[PDB]
C-alpha cells in the first residue's frame, strides 16, 4: 500500500 | 526554450496552484509545495481526510458512476449483475420501505441478539455452544468474533494454504479506545450510545417493551466485555516481526495449550473447525497444521471468558455484525450510525449514498467494474511505458546494492535474486476485456434481485467467505490478481514477491505518457521504487524469492539493518503533529512505509539521472523558475498534500501503519542530499539536518  | 505544449501547460497550471512560491523551499517544503492547495481547499463534510489521493479516488467513483447508471444491450452477464447491484444499491425508497424486517428475517439464524430479544435463554441460550455461535457468523457472514479463524496463504509455503488463528478485529479504531478517558471519552460514549440506538429501533420493531435503564446496562456490559478482549490484544509493536508471529501448531497441541471454558462447556477446536469447514465439504482431524498468531491472546483469553454468560457473549457477537449491516437498512437505522461517525471520523454528513454504491460493486465485483472502467477511463498503450520504468527503476535498485557499506557481499548476490525475481503487474488483467467466458464464471453462483439489496449483500458475504475456504487444499493461483483495476493506489505482496501499479494510479499527477519524464520520475517512479523497496522493509526482507518465511541475512547485514532502520524509526518518533494535538508519530509502526518512501524517491532520482545521461536534457515548463531536476522533488510533494480532521488524526497516529502527508515530504526530503543539492539549502536547515537516516 502507498495510501490507505 | 520552453515547452508550450497542452500537457506542458496543465501540468505547469497545477504545481504553480498547489504550490505557495512566498515560502523557502528549506524552512518547509509541505507549506511551500502544498500551501496553494491548503489555501483553496476544504475538508468536505463527508471525509475526515482530503487529499490528491482522495480528489483522483472521488473522480474515480464519478467515472464508475457514469458506466454503472447506464445500461447497455450489448453488455454480457457479469456486467448485468455489477449494474443491477449498483441499481438496487442506489434505490432508497425500496430500502427504506423495509425498515429493519431483512435485519429481524437474519437475527434467528445468527441465534438472535438477547438484548432485543424476550426469553432469549429458552429460546436460544439452551441449545447454545460457543463452537457454533462464533462458526455460524464466520461460515456463513465472514464475520470473525473472539477468535479470528481465517484461510490464507502458508508463510513457508507460499503455494499451499492452511488455517490461520488469531485475535480479532475490534469495534474501535484500535485497542488504545478502550481506555475511555480524554480523547476517548467522545468515542466510547457514542460507541455504547449507537449499540442502544440499535437495540432499541430493533425492539421498536418487534413491539417489546423499552426499558431505557435495561439496555443501558445490558450495552454498558458488552462494552466492558469488548475492554477486556481489547486489553488482551497485542499491540501493533509486538507484531512487526513475522519470525516472532508465525507459531505453526496442530489442532492437537492447540487443545492442549489453548484450552477455553465458555458458558460452562470446555471449548472444542475439532467441533469448531469442522462447523466451519463443514459448511464447504471439508474434513479437519486433530493431525491438521494450523499458523497460531496470537498464542498470548488466546493464553489471556482463558480467563476472561469464564466469568461471562452465553447471553453476555452473544450480545457482543450479533452486535457486531449489525455494526455493519446498519448502513444496508432504512434511514431511521443510518441516523444512529452517523452519530457515532461523527465522534469517531468527525464528519458532519453521511457519504452520497451513489459514492458508497458505486465503491461496494467494485469491491465484491472487482473485475466486472475493472472492465468497464478500463474501457472508459484507461489508455492501453501506456502499460508499455510503464514496464519500462519498472525495469529501469528494478536494475537501479540492485546497482546500489554494490554501493552499500553495512551489507556483506554475499547478502547482496541473495538480495539481486529477490530483486530480479519481483513479477510486475500492471493495469489490469487482459482476461477481464478478452476472456467473456472467465469473467461470467467468476459470478456465475450469484443471482440479484433489484428489489433486495440486503439479502444481495448477504449473498456477497457467503460467496466471499465460501470463495476462501475453498482454497484450503488448493495451490495458490499465480494469475489471480492482489487488487482491482479501478483502485488509485499501490502494493507488494511479500507471499507472492509482486509489485502492482493498477489503472487508477497511473494517471496525473503520478503518471501520463505526455506529461514531462521528470514528474513521471517524481510521480509513479517513486511509486514503483516505494513497492519494490518493500519487498526488503522490516517485514519485507524476512522473505525469500519465492516469498517464504526463510532467513537469507548474516547476522552482521541483520543487525546492520537494524542500527541503520533505528535511524528513522527516532527521527519519526521525533515529529510532533498540530492536528493530532500534538501527539508523536509511532515511529515503529510506520518504519516499514518510511523505509519505503526513502527508498523509493532516491532509485527514482538515479533512474532519472540515468535517463538525463542516455536521453540528454527535455524543453523546461512554463510559468516557473525551478528547473526539471526541482520539478521531480516539487511533483513528489504534490503526491501526499492534503489535510486531516482532528477526530481521524487520533484515529490515524494509533492504526496508521503510513506517516500522514506532510511527514512522508519533510521526513525524505530531510534524508536526501540530491533535495538540498537541487534547492541549494543551507546545512542546519529544518529541510537539510546534519544527520540523514539512509537504508534503501
Ligand atoms: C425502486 O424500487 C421500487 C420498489 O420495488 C420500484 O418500484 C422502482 O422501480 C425502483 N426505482 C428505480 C428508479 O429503479
Ligand atoms: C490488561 O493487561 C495487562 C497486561 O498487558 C495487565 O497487567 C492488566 O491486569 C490487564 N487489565 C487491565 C484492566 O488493565
Ligand atoms: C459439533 O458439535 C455439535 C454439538 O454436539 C454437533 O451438532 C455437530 O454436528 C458437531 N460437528 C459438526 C462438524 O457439525
Ligand atoms: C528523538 O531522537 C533521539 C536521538 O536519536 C532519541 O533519543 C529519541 O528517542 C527520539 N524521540 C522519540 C523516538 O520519541
Ligand atoms: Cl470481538
Ligand atoms: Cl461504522
Ligand atoms: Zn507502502
Amino acid at each position: 500500500a502507498a495510501a490507505a | 526554450g520552453i515547452c508550450k505544449s497542452s500537457d506542458c501547460i496543465k501540468s505547469a497550471a497545477r504545481l504553480i496552484q498547489n504550490m505557495d512560491a512566498t515560502t523557502e523551499p528549506c524552512t518547509d517544503f509541505f507549506k511551500y509545495a502544498c500551501g496553494g492547495w491548503l489555501k483553496r481547499n476544504v475538508i468536505p463534510e463527508t471525509s475526515s481526510r482530503y487529499g490528491n489521493f482522495d480528489i483522483l479516488r472521488d473522480e474515480l467513483e464519478v467515472v464508475l458512476k457514469d458506466v454503472l447508471q447506464e445500461p447497455k444491450t450489448e453488455d454480457i452477464v457479469a456486467v448485468q449483475k455489477a449494474k443491477a447491484l449498483y441499481r438496487s444499491c442506489i434505490n432508497e425508497s425500496a430500502i427504506d420501505s423495509r425498515g429493519g424486517e431483512p435485519l429481524l428475517k437474519l437475527l434467528p439464524d445468527i441465534y438472535g441478539w438477547p438484548v432485543a430479544t424476550e426469553n432469549w435463554e429458552q429460546k436460544y441460550g439452551a441449545s447454545w455452544t460457543a463452537e457454533k455461535a462464533i462458526a455460524q457468523l464466520n461460515s456463513k457472514y465472514g464475520k470473525k468474533v473472539l477468535i479470528n479463524l481465517f484461510v490464507g496463504t502458508d508463510d513457508k509455503n507460499s503455494v499451499n494454504h492452511v488455517i490461520h488463528i488469531d485475535q480479532p478485529r475490534l469495534g474501535l479504531p484500535s485497542r488504545d479506545y478502550y481506555e475511555c478517558t480524554g480523547i476517548y471519552k467522545e468515542a466510547c460514549t457514542a460507541y455504547v450510545d449507537f449499540m442502544i440506538s440499535v437495540a432499541r429501533l430493533i425492539r421498536q420493531e418487534e413491539r417489546l417493551p423499552i426499558d431505557e435503564n435495561q439496555l443501558a446496562l445490558e450495552m454498558n456490559k458488552v462494552m466492558e466485555l469488548e475492554k477486556e478482549i481489547a486489553n488482551a490484544t497485542a499491540k501493533p509493536e509486538d507484531r512487526n516481526d513475522p519470525m516472532l508471529l508465525y507459531n505453526k501448531m496442530t489442532l492437537a497441541q492447540i487443545q492442549n495449550n489453548f484450552s477455553l471454558e465458555i458458558n460452562g462447556k470446555p471449548f472444542s477446536w475439532l467441533n469448531f473447525t469442522n462447523e466451519i469447514m463443514s459448511t464447504v465439504n471439508i474434513s479437519i482431524t486433530n493431525e491438521e497444521d494450523v499458523v497460531v498468531y496470537a498464542p498470548e491472546y488466546l493464553t489471556k483469553l482463558k480467563p476472561i471468558l469464564t466469568k461471562y454468560s452465553a447471553r453476555d457473549l452473544q450480545n457482543l457477537m450479533s452486535w457486531r455484525f449489525i455494526m455493519d449491516l446498519v448502513s444496508s437498512l432504512s434511514r431511521t437505522y443510518k441516523e444512529s450510525r452517523n452519530a457515532f461517525r461523527k465522534a469517531l471520523y468527525g464528519t458532519t454528513s453521511e457519504t452520497a449514498t451513489w459514492r458508497r454504491c458505486a465503491n461496494y460493486v467494485n469491491g465484491n465485483m472487482e473485475n466486472a467494474v475493472g472492465r468497464l472502467y478500463v474501457e472508459a477511463a484507461f489508455a492501453g498503450e501506456s502499460k508499455h511505458v510503464v514496464e519500462d520504468l519498472i525495469a529501469q527503476i528494478r536494475e537501479v535498485f540492485i546497482q546500489t546494492l554494490d554501493d552499500l557499506t553495512w551489507m556483506d557481499a554475499e547478502t547482496k548476490k541473495r538480495a539481486e535474486e529477490k530483486a530480479l525475481a519481483i513479477k510486475e503487474r500492471i493495469g489490469y488483467p487482459d482476461d477481464i476485456v478478452s476472456n467473456d467466458n472467465k469473467l461470467n464464471n467468476e459470478y456465475l453462483e450469484l443471482n440479484y434481485k433489484e428489489d433486495e439489496y440486503f439479502e444481495n449483500i448477504i449473498q456477497n458475504l457467503k460467496f466471499s467467505q465460501s470463495k476462501q475456504l475453498k482454497k484450503l487444499r488448493e495451490k495458490v493461483d499465480k494469475d489471480e490478481w492482489i487488487s482491482g483495476a479501478a483502485v488509485v493506489n499501490a502494493f507488494y505482496s511479500s507471499g507472492r514477491n509482486q509489485i502492482v501499479f493498477p489503472a487508477g494510479i497511473l494517471q496525473p499527477p503520478f503518471f501520463s505518457a505526455q506529461q514531462s519524464n521528470s514528474l513521471n520520475y517524481g510521480g509513479i517512479g517513486m511509486v514503483i521504487g516505494h513497492d519494490i523497496t518493500h519487498g526488503f522493509d522490516d517485514n519485507g526482507r524476512n522473505f525469500n524469492k519465492d516469498g517464504d518465511l526463510v532467513d537469507w541475512w548474516t547476522q552482521q547485514s541483520a543487525s546492520n539493518f537494524k542500527e541503520q532502520s533505528q535511524c528513522m524509526v527516532y527521527q519519526y518518533g521525533n515529529f510532533s503533529w498540530d492536528l493530532a494535538g500534538g501527539q508523536h508519530l509511532n515511529g515503529i509502526n510506520t518504519l516499514g512505509e518510511n523505509i519505503a518512501d526513502n527508498g523509493g524517491l532516491g532509485q527514482a532520482y538515479r533512474a532519472y539521472q540515468n535517463y538525463i545521461k542516455k536521453n540528454g536534457e527535455e524543453k523546461l515548463l512554463p510559468g516557473l523558475d525551478l528547473n526539471h531536476k526541482q520539478l521531480f522533488f516539487l511533483n513528489f510533494a504534490q503526491v501526499w498534500c492534503g489535510t486531516y480532521r482532528p477526530e481521524y488524526a487520533v484515529n490515524s497516529i494509533k492504526t496508521d501503519v503510513h506517516s500522514p502527508g506532510n511527514f512522508r515530504i519533510i521526513g525524505t526530503l530531510q534524508n536526501s542530499a540530491e533535495f538540498s543539492e537541487a534547492f541549494h539549502c543551507r546545512k542546519n536547515s529544518y529541510m537539510n539536518p546534519e544527520k540523514k537516516c539512509r537504508v534503501w
